[PDB]
């Protein structure tokens, strides 16, 4: 059972970050421009079996678009992100709209303004009514801090699914391996080890 | 008269120490520490076997970012930048399928919780020798 | 195998580019991004659209056909003016044949809807280069082909759906002011033509297809036709009654109707308003006998998601306030439509129940414009009374969390601290407000009964729960203001009375945290009533202490919130003596100040101080003030004087980590008192201020020595962090006093000459990891309040700061963030307030500082680029100032053409549009300064043109060349004509900026007309 996904949207607006925030559990800090599209499996785990989203994360830079409108044939839903910091990415959430439903008529769409952790908002709340006439599902976003980071992933679910109850749920944890190799005895350690402890984590200043 | 007719893999485990983290693995390619997931750290030992092991979800996703045995022969290091994290090479996680190695780092909300999760560490540690 | 494609040498194998396709979209991993760049590449090749003709014969891939429709469309957009007369005339041949031809075959028709609406975008693509002016015949022809078949009939439905969006939806962006005017004009005039076609499809069309398509079709014309085509037919008639019967012309009928219910029409013609009267009473009896009754439960229907429920609710919703907003008044005085108007309302009461907070605020916007014009509008409120009613149980039962409220339910069930702001539900809370403080005037005793009703169903247990204390506490609180001093004061005595018996009774601290919090958001939120009535103010402050001392870090944290919050209005209560007591408040609160903060985190001991300041600074009393001000600071300036005694008899004492926080934690206390007390710090200031500066100057050595002995790693360890966090407080501390203070002698002969000498040196010498971009926020504030009494000053600023941080960040757009932003708001202030600075640069150093400006126009960073273009506007007025002097005639000779091309590139680059407006207004200022003859120089060199020509005439000459070049896709002519449009709009800024937004269309295409830049002319 697997549905796809495409994610459009301005460049720098945080779609490659939000899609790999939820791959790998990583914050991705740099702007590495998406050039057309990257293609990622997504599972999530539901009181209805298993969802994968074929997740079609693509360009917002029109000199790195690619095939443009040609990556949405097929999607079975979508996410329209701007970001709440640049007024200008909300400006053109229309015409992203527009490229969208020309080829998709008739699919569940959500909007997502990301990086509302950033304390100087441009895109104030009362502004963002573009998804009302639009039937889009509207949820504030950040990718850095994980507020409602989930949200547009279970309503997108609970719309292809046909379930409003649905909901996620704690995946199956096998007993892991007991025999394991001592790291000890494998030369690397030493050198691996080092490097680690002396690369700082990131963000010491966070709650976590 | 009739009446109106109507798996985690945990239930069999028990919750030694439960505390709030964050836990990254080393990008050895890249050189930087990347986030797998934030949520709650679980010792779990197993009612049938006594083995205890890390388990550790994902807030809101309940997605696993650590699943391993507490190994004896794993050791907690400081990491030059945090009074409140260790760091230790796992040899088998299955958080993210096939049996895998990394170098995790763990961060918590204080030193006090840092501490207190060594000292549960290395008691599990007794626990999984017997 | 796959990139044989991409070898235009051979034939194009189009099995292979099917396979391409195929692996792309149906494949997976590496293959599937293998075809991806494969699939670009032949794309993007500037001559794949000679294939297009092969590609939409020969393949047996849709894909493979929409792919070429691509390449067309960007060949049509960008390229088509430079094709020869017959391969235009051919490309429209091949589009205009495979749309009829797919429409002709019914099988075609149903499965290849994706490949005709690409189809029909290409054409109209086609029509937006080429009609009517070389294809006068299209509309004419188009209602002609209709008729053949039914397919045909719905596709040109769609085509002229696609034409009306880009003519008049999506043309201000992407054609000329010129072109738009033109093609809305050219569709104007055929309209008649193209309403007629559609007025028969509604009233004679079978195919449900069909007619969808045409009311899609009538959605997008209404945006724009003349009302006489919907209220002088029988549309209205049509839309109200027949299409709202049918599901499958329901939604679109609907938002059609919406569409209507704000078209443009006459408020004077009894006839219009029946009919829009009528279309209303027809929907809503539509509405009642087909889809659902007036008592239905909207909200479960909702919540149970069956097919288009939700999409419809939300038509419906977004119709009834679009209608009612507008047209209301007209069913409002005839009794014959009350029961239709009470109907209306009433829908929107079920609606606004439905759990789905985007809905909500549709509806809550609807709310608040009814509630607030029956607050103004005589004779109104009685209509709307038992609607009114209701809605205030809507809202004080859906009432969501106000951001002073800290504790917060999780999803294992615990009530615990809130992990972060939720700026949607802060701006929730605040409309629900708004609605239900206009909802208490209109009926103040309904308002009480309702909430004074729904308490004593908490207490006595009956509706206890965690949602429903809060969402009537919270109400509660937020209806402050709307009552009178006397039915307030028995109100609030009551609730909170009760709300004090529901903490006394109920156990574990899970109950008593949730009470808590409730208690403190309704007293933080009722100061008129604490001011009054000293002993409840003076419980409640015993109270907040009481809350202080909970091992719940929540209720603790709101406390302190709530003391400063009812502290910034009562303050003047606590600094008096009352009647009754003993001595003033403030002085009983600082001596158990110890015991009372004993169990708080230290974040929290500082607001604590910081209100303890608030109310400090109601005495006026100097003496009493400066004392008060010593008496709070005991435990802090006695630790402190313990510290500095130990901390000068060995520079060592300092390593201990613990003697690092209590050190950070007491300038942390001085940086609160100082935040709430601003002038009145000084005196406190100066008690540490010679000792503080000698801390950071021992605070900066061990910075320097740990980085030499253990490397640049060394930034990152919990020692240096905990250093360095000295540093930045005591420079926020200044900051903070400085940025605040009246005595400004004091500042520039006490405070900033030993800052400096703390500071500058420390920052200039350290590597570029070691260096605190406080400092330089520091000196922004020093600069702004003292700047133009310290001209030397500022120049020491400049030399320890300029060339060092630049160096810094000069290399990329990223690293160093906030030095970046800090150090162009530092060369903003100065360049402002304290510009001689600038004249002492030597000129190596002046040249950094113009390329330093033109860096920060080339950010992203919007912090550091609105900066940038204030910098580079404030400097050309600068210069402008000193007049016709050596300084400024070099100025402009070294860097006017310069900033003319440097404006230019980041106008036209495409990746700066968030700055367009500031762009402008720069270009407009620097094409304007030639035109006033404000340069007094030549701008040219000596042998470049003929002696004693203007600077305007080679200006033009320039900015031609400069635009030649940058853009040799544009013809001489279009440059010509833009220039000489551009150039006499330097006055008019909106219409400028017209003429900028029309040039960034035509380099974006071949062969824009010049003619187009006469629009405003
Ligand atoms: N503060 C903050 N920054 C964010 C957030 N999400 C992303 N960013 C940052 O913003 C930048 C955007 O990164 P990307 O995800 O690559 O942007 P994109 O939208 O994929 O851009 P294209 O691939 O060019 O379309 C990165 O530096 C992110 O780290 C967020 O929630 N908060
Ligand atoms: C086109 C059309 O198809 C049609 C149908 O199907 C029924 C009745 C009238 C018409 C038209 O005149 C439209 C041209
Ligand atoms: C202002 C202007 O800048 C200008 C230049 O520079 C050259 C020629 C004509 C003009 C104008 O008419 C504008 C008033
Ligand atoms: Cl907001
Ligand atoms: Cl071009
Ligand atoms: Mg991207
Ligand atoms: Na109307």
């Amino acid at each position: 059972v697997q549905f796809k996904l495409v994610l459009v949207g301005d460049g720098g607006t945080g779609k490659t970050t939000f899609v790999k925030r939820h791959l790998t559990g990583e914050f991705e800090k740099k702007y590495v421009a998406t050039l057309g599209v990257e293609v990622h499996p997504l599972v999530f785990h539901t009181n209805r079996g298993p969802i994968k989203f074929n997740v079609w994360d693509t360009a917002g830079q029109e000199k790195f678009g690619g095939l443009r409108d040609g990556y949405y044939i097929q999607a079975q839903c979508a996410i329209i992100m701007f970001d709440v910091t640049s007024r200008v990415t909300y400006k053109n959430v229309p015409n992203w709209h527009r490229d969208l439903v020309r080829v998709c008529e008739n699919i569940p769409i959500v909007l997502c303004g990301n990086k509302v952790d950033i304390k100087d908002r441009k895109v104030k709340a009362k502004s963002i009514v573009f998804h009302r006439k639009k039937n889009l599902q509207y949820y504030d976003i950040s990718a850095k801090s994980n507020y409602n980071f989930e949200k547009p992933f279970l309503w997108l679910a609970r719309k292809l699914i046909g379930d409003p109850n649905l909901e996620f749920v704690a995946m199956p944890a096998l007993a892991p391996p007991e025999v394991v190799d001592d790291p000890a005895l494998a030369a690397q350690y030493e050198h691996d080890l080092e490097v680690a402890q002396t690369t700082a984590l990131p963000d010491e200043d966070d709650d976590l | 008269f009739e009446p109106v007719v109507h798996k985690t893999m945990e239930e069999d485990e028990e919750v030694l120490y439960k505390v709030r983290a964050k836990l990254f693995r080393f990008d050895a390619d890249a050189k930087e520490w990347k986030e797998r997931g934030t949520g709650d750290c679980k010792f779990l030992k197993n009612k049938k076997t006594n083995k205890v092991r890390i388990l550790m979800r994902r807030d809101k996703t309940l997605k696993i970012c650590a699943n391993h045995i507490i190994a004896p022969e794993y050791t907690l290091k400081p990491n030059v930048g945090s009074d409140r994290s260790w760091v230790y090479a796992c040899t088998a996680d299955i958080a993210e399928g096939e049996a895998e190695a990394f170098t995790f780092a763990i961060r918590f909300g204080s030193k006090e919780n840092a501490d207190k999760f060594k000292e549960e560490f290395e008691k599990a540690q007794e626990i999984n020798k017997k | 195998s796959m990139e044989g494609i991409l070898d235009f040498s051979n034939d194009l194998d189009i099995a292979l580019l099917d396979q391409v396709v195929s692996t792309f979209y149906q494949g997976s991993g590496v293959q599937q991004k293998q075809a991806q760049e494969i699939l670009t590449k032949f794309q993007d090749n500037p001559d794949a659209w000679q294939k297009a003709d092969q590609i939409l014969q020969f393949s047996t891939n849709p894909q493979s056909k929409f792919i070429a429709l691509s390449i067309l469309d960007k060949l049509i957009t960008r390229k088509w003016k430079l094709l020869p007369n017959d391969h235009r005339i051919g490309i429209r041949n091949f589009v205009v044949g495979m749309i009829i031809s797919m429409c002709q075959d019914d099988e075609v028709f149903k499965t290849q809807k994706n490949l005709i609406n690409k189809s029909d975008l290409t054409l109209v693509q086609i029509l937006k280069q080429e009609w009517p002016q070389n294809w006068p015949e299209f509309i004419p022809e188009l209602i002609g082909s209709s008729s053949s078949s039914v397919n045909v009939c719905e596709n040109n439905m769609i085509v002229l759906k696609l034409l009306s969006e880009e003519v008049f939806d999506f043309s201000a962006e992407q054609m000329t002011q010129a072109k738009a005017l033109h093609l809305k004009n050219s569709m104007s005039k055929e309209f008649e033509q193209i309403f007629k076609l559609c007025f028969q499809v509604l009233e004679q069309g079978s195919s449900s297809s069909l007619i969808v398509a045409t009311l899609e079709s009538l959605l997008r014309y209404l945006h724009w036709i003349p009302y006489r085509y919907i209220y002088e037919t029988n549309i209205l008639e049509l839309l109200s009654t027949k299409f709202m019967t049918s599901p499958d012309t329901r939604a679109i009928t609907l938002k059609c109707l919406t569409e209507v219910s704000n078209l443009k029409i006459p408020q004077d013609n009894d006839l219009i308003k029946r009919q829009t009267v009528l279309f209303f009473q027809n929907t809503l009896q539509q509405i009642a006998t087909s889809v659902m009754p007036v008592t239905a439960d909207l909200k479960a229907t909702y919540a149970n998601a069956n097919g288009n429920d939700q999409s419809f609710l939300q038509d419906l919703a977004m119709f009834l306030t679009t209608y009612l907003a507008r047209n209301r008044a007209l069913l409002e005085s005839d009794e014959s439509l009350r029961e239709l108007l009470l109907n209306a309302h009433q829908y929107l009461i079920q609606l606004s129940k439905i759990e789905e907070r985007e809905l909500f605020k549709t509806t809550l916007d609807y709310w608040h414009n009814l509630v607030a014009d029956l607050f103004y509008e005589p004779l109104k409120k009685h209509i709307y009374e038992e609607i009114c009613s209701q809605l205030r149980l809507v809202i004080i039962e859906n009432m969501v969390r106000p951001e002073e409220v800290l504790v917060v339910e999780n999803d294992e069930g615990e009530i615990v601290r809130e992990f972060v702001k939720e700026s949607d539900t802060i701006q929730l809370y605040k409309s629900e407000r708004e609605v239900l403080v206009y909802l208490t005037h209109l009926n103040v005793i309904d308002t009480e009964e309702i909430m004074i009703s729904k308490l004593a169903r908490q207490i006595d247990g009956s509706e206890w729960s965690w949602h429903n204390i809060n969402t009537l506490s919270w109400a509660i609180g937020s209806i402050s203001g709307t009552m009178s001093e006397d039915t307030e004061k028995r109100f609030v005595v009551t609730v909170i009375k009760d709300l004090l018996g529901l903490c006394e009774q109920k156990r574990g601290k899970d109950n008593k945290a949730v009470v808590a919090s409730d208690i403190m958001y309704v007293v933080g939120q009722y100061p008129r009533f604490l001011k009054a009535h000293w002993n409840f103010l003076r419980t409640v402050i015993l109270k907040l202490f009481e809350f202080m001392h909970e091992t719940h870090e929540g209720v603790q944290d709101m406390a302190c919130d709530t003391f400063i919050k009812i502290v910034q209005k009562c303050k003047y209560h606590f600094v008096i003596q009352q009647p009754r007591e003993s001595e003033p408040f403030i002085q009983t609160i600082i001596r158990d100040i110890q015991k009372t903060t004993a169990d708080l985190q230290p974040q929290q001991v500082h607001t604590f101080y910081k209100a303890c300041g608030i109310i400090i600074s109601e005495e006026r009393s100097v003496a009493e003030r400066n004392r008060l001000l010593s008496d709070l600071m005991q435990l802090p300036n006695m630790a402190w004087d313990t510290i500095v005694e130990q901390s000068t008899a060995n520079p060592t004492l300092l390593l201990d980590s613990e003697t690092v926080k209590i050190i950070a934690n007491i300038i942390k206390t001085n940086v609160a008192v100082c935040t709430s007390m601003g002038a009145d710090f000084y005196p406190q200031l100066g008690h540490i201020y010679y000792n503080m500066l000698q801390l950071y100057r021992a605070v900066s050595s061990m910075i320097s020595a740990q980085v030499a002995a253990e490397g640049l790693i060394a930034t990152k360890t919990p020692k240096v962090r905990g250093l360095r966090t000295i540093k930045k407080e005591i420079l926020k501390l200044v900051e903070t006093y400085i940025s605040k203070a009246r005595n400004l002698d004091d500042v520039v002969k006490v405070l900033v000459e030993p800052l400096l000498n703390a500071v500058l040196e420390d920052y200039m010498n350290n590597v570029p990891d070691a260096r605190d971009a406080e400092v330089l926020n520091c000196m922004t504030t020093v600069v702004e309040k003292v700047g133009h009494m310290i001209p030397q000053g500022v120049i020491l600023i400049l030399q320890s700061v300029f060339e060092c941080t630049l160096d810094m960040i000069n290399k990329d757009f990223t690293e160093y963030p906030e030095h970046r932003v800090e150090f162009y708001k530092l060369l903003k202030v100065i360049n402002e307030k304290s510009f001689a600075a600038f004249l002492e640069l030597p000129p190596a150093a002046f040249k950094l500082f113009v390329d330093a400006i033109c860096w920060a126009f080339k950010h992203n960073n919007r912090d550091v680029e609105v900066n940038g273009l204030q910098i580079a506007l404030d400097l050309v007025k600068n210069i402008e100032r000193m007049g016709n002097v050596p300084f400024a005639n070099e100025f402009h000779k070294n860097y006017f053409f310069i900033f003319v091309s440097e404006t230019f590139f980041v106008l036209t680059d495409s990746d700066h549009k968030s700055g367009f407006s500031k762009q402008a207004l720069l270009l407009m200022k620097l094409i304007s300064l030639v035109y006033d003859n404000k340069i007094s120089v030549p701008l040219y060199q000596e042998a470049e043109v003929p002696q004693g020509t203007s600077n305007q005439v080679y200006l033009s000459q320039y900015l031609a060349n400069m635009l030649s070049n940058a853009f040799p896709h544009l013809t001489s002519e279009q440059i010509a004509s833009f220039l000489s449009a551009l150039t006499k709009q330097c006055k008019d800024l909106v219409v400028f900026k017209g003429t900028l937004r029309d040039f960034l269309v035509q380099i974006k295409e071949v062969g824009g007309d010049p003619t187009d830049y006469l629009f405003a002319e």
